């Protein structure tokens, strides 16, 4: 459901998306420490509801939070 | 493609 | 150092990234994963071709027109 | 601008 992360060195938390939906997690990454899971969808980021929202605007929020992004997935 | 990492 | 061979998955990747011509993380349950294709090695040849200082375009170009098999030499 | 293969 809720997963917390923290940025890596190079500001990625570790999972690839398109559609909305989570499809691929990085080896050795805080996506891949935490536990977030393929083929899911994206519903929060950091309490913001992100359903709905177009792949560059989920991209630019990711990249705008601060280290610690917690998502919510289902 | 179109593909976005995070 | 060394050559890896891959399958394109049926979204076409083989399972990695990045930047600078240099592997930069490998997918999980990929066939890089699954071939072993090293982190933080740059990328010298794909398909039997010199990528050594192409731009990253030009790179993701030689990749995305590549067949299902990728072979690729890293240092 | 980080590539995806």
């Amino acid at each position: 459901r809720t997963i917390t992360m923290h940025k890596d060195s190079t500001g990625h938390v570790g999972f690839i998306f398109k559609n909305g939906k989570i499809t691929s997690i990085v080896k050795d990454s805080s996506a891949a420490r935490n536990g977030l899971l393929t083929e899911h969808n994206i519903c929060e980021i950091n309490g913001q509801n992100v359903i709905g929202l177009k792949d560059s605007q989920i991209a630019d929020i990711l990249s705008t939070s601060g280290t610690v992004v917690t998502i919510t997935i289902m | 493609t179109n593909e976005f990492y995070a």
